[PDB]
């Protein structure tokens, strides 16, 4: 048969297996405009799964607090 | 005395039981119907029954033909129930039997017309028991009594191995050995019985008895090149021997993504799935991933 | 929420090399057995 | 009677039964034992007393012209039927 | 014990451990058959054992003990012979097609995996699945 | 071997081999009640409305929008009852759920020329769209009736999103807004208060297609805009 | 530049309004501040 | 791909000129997109 | 996580009795 | 039926097998899908397409 | 409304320590000169 | 074990 010997690499099978339970879910975008532009959408949250508030308090717990 | 009641009482109940033999098919958005009860699609989509608009539309009315369509469309699941047939036995106004009729046949409860052999079968979540269906005792067989009297026979019981059994209606009793498989001497043209001498390097060659006790097959080949295996042993189903298992792996590597072929080549007696599902579940590697760690 | 939650974080246990290298999972024993069954449909759309 | 307009037979709807009391449902005796054990039962609570109209004659009518014992049977009927409509 | 048993703090990975979730922000859990060295030890371990089935005998054949009953006389077969012989080719072919085995295994896996968001009830009926699930189908 | 080799079943139809049409299928899955059906075509009928929307148009397609009604309106009762931890049961998710996967097939429809004309003439999608905006409204003027209770924003979030784009459609019908308009009160609050740009954007379209046939001089709904927001 | 280049961190956050009136007293002058900022910011930019 | 059996007041000849129609402004945009 | 299982039984309990 | 209907073999929808939730290998894979599926139905009819790339 | 293991199949195989104490059937004539 | 001493005696200080 075309069947290989079980001693020849490669040997292992979720080498490169991705669960959906991480699939990297869509969420805010944080646009800058400029430095005085204060007045200006910072936000685009259209197909987002999870609010702005709540991505940045995310971020915050997990990014903002390395430190 | 109460013995021999409730054994004519079920000797009775199942002479005059009706024998299930076709499948019935319904589509799945019809999982909401009981022969037995009324549902609210059916008061919503038969105002007329219900409203108590007329004397001669009654639930009760409702109810009667109806059961009559669906138990004369299951009895025959083959055929068509045209409606004529059933105004000939009924005995409402043309529209009421028009519009139940049409009604019974939107939902696809009869006159669902598949071609069963062309889908796949499942197996639901629930599923892996034993299922009683309890349906009240039938008056007129009650026995004739001139303390209580309770009563929880059981008629008729059906075991099935797999859920396309299940479709199928067949039941362990014959599907167990329902036919048989015929092997040839490589050599005479006799049929080898009850035993045959598998080639190890053909693989296709099979010897009889005799013609391997008088080294009658080739010069190349010595005595050590076959093996002896069983021909009318049939294991009880979820049982394989080691017979069935070389066979299973000798298929595998023989036709090596022909799953048909695979199956057949155990003997025929398995379905495509069980070969599957036994090559799977194979330990093959546990013991030294086991020592290792 | 909670009960709905920790449902969740236990969906992908039984996915890590070890769990897929041994015959624990794919055993018959196993009394959910919501990765065998689905051997037959697999089979009959040819992907497998 | 076999009858030609669908082609079926006919038996008097007393030999046959009427409805459905629901299902029963358990498990088989070791783990991994896959198998289906599809079977009908018959239910017949108190076979010796027989079954009339009677649950369906309104409170409104027997009432306030009876017995006590008259009505105590009354209700043990119209119960005794309740009851034997369930499983 | 006797006072608060937690004492969250300000680093989140103790915070997080302290209340059971600790394993639930790595991508992937942590297992012994990922590093080349037990690949290779293992894969040892399978040469050597087919080495020591391959260098069996033919002719193989197993008394059984109860041929008794079978009056054989020089003349017949006996119903087992072949005992010993069936389950070491079971062994070996079974040892040889482990490749064939792993990559079935692993296409099972893949096509029940990636289909797991349709067809698990408690990972389908999330409200953050379904936002997802709603927010790829927005024209 | 099997019945089936007769001469009379050589002649069968390729139609019906399967049993019934996906269209037929997912209209009744939806009249059954039953909630994996239920689930199961609102899927069905969201892809087709995303990749195939000339197939389940609501003018070939008549009594659909009904079914989505039916879906919709308790969705209008929820949000009422969204001002506090009220998704306590996985019913109410599912309903909540379906709710939005209905509202999400309405938009990818009123895409298009023929669906929008046939949802613009029904009262009761536009009052729906005037009741979340009315809702967006107290969220953003930070009223204290209705506060909404941050574990269900997501929720909202979601909502408001397709509501606007449903009126940026609708927007085209209602033309000549009136000095008195909800509408254009609703949406120049929302415009004063939100710091999304998509928001931002569609709002800005509405606006300028709810002025298309206005006189000057006739009294207008160009009379609710304050130097505030034409200074924005 | 003609798009508002998508960055990593948040750029903005909302200011809660769902706060009693009564225990927080200082929300009036951080939104009095912010409009200023803004008042001045549009100032200089323009 | 998946194919639905259905049933419509058009044709075939029809149904293929609107896939036709849907399908290029589709791929437009996504042109565009990039 | 053994803590939770205890706190969740407590939760139950609490919402099992009424002047609490 | 008051209203004559036909058999139509509708359109293919786009089926991928890992649906990874975000536009980027989406809209990669979808493209393909589209110049794929407008070449197939440009053999079926006799007709012609424009901006095919 | 239990762990099934791979056979282990003693007889089959050899003594790892002493083999001078397997089946006959499974010994090397090797080892006391009797190959040839 | 001690575990739910201490739960019982937080919802018993809780409680009263
Ligand atoms: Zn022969």
């Amino acid at each position: 048969s075309n069947i290989p010997d079980p001693t020849l690499p490669p040997t292992e099978m979720m080498t490169r297996f991705l669960h959906p339970n991480w699939y990297a879910l869509p969420t805010t975008v944080w646009l800058k405009y400029g430095n005085y532009n204060s007045w200006a959408p910072s936000f685009n949250e259209n197909g987002t799964v999870v609010d702005s508030t709540t991505r940045g308090l995310i971020w915050l717990e997990r990014i903002g607090y390395m430190d | 005395n109460y013995e021999q009641e409730a054994q004519k009482l079920e000797e009775k109940a199942l002479r005059f039981l009706a024998k299930q033999t076709h499948p019935v098919i319904i589509p799945s958005f019809a999982s909401w119907f009981d022969i037995s009860k009324i549902h609210e699609i059916e008061k919503r989509s038969n105002p007329d029954f219900f409203n108590d608009s007329s004397r001669f539309k009654t639930p009760k009315a409702y109810k009667d033909t109806r059961n009559f369509i669906i138990n004369t469309y299951r009895l025959s699941p083959y055929e068509y129930l045209t409606i004529t047939a059933v105004r000939r036995n009924v005995a409402m106004d043309v529209a009421s039997i028009v519009k139940i009729h049409a009604f019974l046949e939107k939902w696809g409860l009869i006159n669902y017309q598949i071609d069963p052999r062309t889908k796949p079968s499942l197996i639901g979540p629930s599923f892996t028991g034993h299922f009683q269906v309890v349906l009240d005792t039938p008056q007129g067989l009650k026995p004739f009594l001139p303390k209580e009297f309770p009563v929880n026979l059981t008629i008729k019981k059906n075991v099935y191995d797999s859920a396309q059994d299940f479709n199928a209606l067949q039941d362990e009793s014959r599907n167990s050995r329902q036919i048989h498989k015929v092997y040839i001497c490589h050599t005479c043209g006799n049929e080898s019985i009850n035993v045959r001498y598998h080639n190890l390097r053909a693989r296709d060659t099979n010897l009889c008895s005799r013609c391997f006790q008088e080294g009658h097959f080739g010069a190349n080949f010595q005595s050590s090149d076959f093996i002896r295996l069983e021909n009318n042993g049939n294991s009880v189903k979820k049982n394989w021997s080691d017979q069935e298992m070389l066979l299973l792996l000798e298929g595998i590597e023989m036709y090596e993504d022909q799953w048909e072929k695979i199956a057949d080549h155990v003997g025929g007696h398995k379905r495509v799935e069980d070969c599957i599902e036994k090559f799977l579940s194979l330990p093959i590697e546990d013991n030294y991933i086991r020592e290792v760690v | 929420s909670s009960k709905q939650n920790e449902l969740v974080l236990q969906g992908d246990q039984y996915f890590n090399e070890d769990a897929a290298r041994t015959s624990d999972i794919y055993s018959n024993n196993n009394n959910d057995r919501s990765l065998m069954g689905n051997i037959s449909l697999l089979y009959s759309q040819g992907r497998l | 009677l076999r009858d030609a307009y669908t082609n079926i037979l006919h038996i008097p709807e007393s030999t046959q039964s009427t409805t459905v009391l629901g299902w029963r449902r358990s498990k088989n005796d070791s783990p991994s034992d896959t198998s289906i054990v599809y079977e009908t039962v018959i239910h017949d609570n108190d076979l010796n007393k027989p079954k009339t109209g009677l649950s369906e004659i309104p409170k409104e009518i027997y009432e306030d012209v009876v017995d006590e014992d008259v009505l105590r049977a009354i209700t043990e009927q119209q119960n005794f039927e309740k009851c034997n409509e369930y499983i | 014990s006797e006072k608060k048993p937690i004492k969250i703090s300000a680093d989140f990975n103790a915070k997080a451990k302290s209340l059971g979730l600790e394993s639930k922000f790595s991508n992937a859990t942590k297992t012994a058959l990922g590093d080349p060295d037990t690949e290779i030890r293992i894969s040892a371990r399978i040469s050597n054992r087919i080495n020591e089935l391959e260098r069996l005998p033919a002719n193989l054949g197993t008394y059984s003990l109860d041929d008794c009953l079978e009056f054989i006389t020089k003349d017949d077969l006996s119903s087992r012979m072949d005992t010993f012989k069936i389950k070491a080719l079971v062994e070996l072919k079974s040892l040889k097609l482990l490749t064939k085995q792993k990559s079935i295994r692993q296409k099972l896996i893949n096509n029940v995996a990636s289909q797991a968001h349709h067809n698990i009830p408690y990972l389908r009926d999330s409200p953050f699945t379904a936002a997802a699930q709603r927010s790829v189908q927005i024209r | 071997y099997s019945l089936a080799n007769f001469n009379v079943f050589q002649s069968l139809p390729k139609e019906t081999a399967r049993g019934v049409d996906d269209l037929t299928r997912m209209e009744m899955a939806l009249l059954s009640g039953i909630p994996e059906e239920i689930k199961w075509s609102l899927k069905k009928y969201l892809t087709y409305s995303n990749k195939a929307p000339y197939m389940i148009s609501l003018r070939t397609l008549p009594d659909l929008l009904p079914l989505f009604k039916t879906f919709i309106l308790p969705l209008e009762r929820i949000v009422e009852g969204l001002n506090k931890s009220s998704i306590c049961d996985s019913k109410a998710m599912d309903s909540l759920q379906m709710g939005l996967n209905a509202l999400l097939i309405l938009r990818n429809l009123a895409q298009d020329t023929d669906s929008v004309q046939i949802l613009v003439k029904d009262r009761e999608i536009k009052s729906f769209i005037l009741f979340i905006l009315k809702k967006f409204q107290c969220v953003a003027t930070g009223d204290n009736k209705w506060q909404l209770y941050e574990g269900n924003a997501t929720f909202f979030n979601e909502l408001t999103h397709y509501t606007l784009d449903l009126m940026e459609a609708i927007s085209s019908y209602i033309a000549p807004a009136m000095k008195d308009d909800h509408y254009f009160q609703t949406l120049v609050s929302i415009l004063n208060y939100t710091k999304d740009r998509y928001m931002v954007i569609s709002i800005l379209r509405s606006l300028s297609r709810l002025l298309v046939r206005s006189k000057a001089n006739e009294e207008s709904a160009a009379d609710n805009l304050d130097h505030k927001t034409l200074s924005l | 530049q003609t798009n508002p280049v998508p960055v990593t961190y948040p750029t903005d956050a909302y200011i809660p309004t769902y706060l009693p009136d009564d225990k927080v007293s200082n929300l009036a002058d951080l939104k009095k501040l912010i409009e200023m900022d803004s008042r001045l910011d549009l100032y200089l930019t323009r | 791909a998946v194919f639905d059996l259905m049933t419509s007041p058009f044709t075939q000849e029809e149904v293929l000129i609107k896939e036709i129609d849907f399908l290029k402004n589709k791929l437009l945009d996504l042109q565009s997109l990039q | 996580s053994k803590l939770m299982e205890c706190v969740n039984d407590a939760v139950q309990t609490l919402l099992q009795g009424d002047d609490k | 039926s008051s209203t004559p209907l036909n058999w139509v073999q509708g359109p293919a929808i786009f089926h991928m097998l890992t649906s990874p939730y975000t536009q980027d290998e989406i809209i990669n894979h979808e493209m393909n899908f589209l110049k794929g599926r407008l070449l197939e139905l440009q053999e079926i009819t006799g007709k012609k397409i424009t901006g095919v790339n | 409304n239990v762990k099934k293991e791979f056979p282990v199949n003693l007889t089959i195989k050899k003594n790892v320590y002493d083999s001078a104490q397997d089946f006959n059937a499974l010994q090397d004539e090797s080892r006391n000169s009797r190959q040839i």
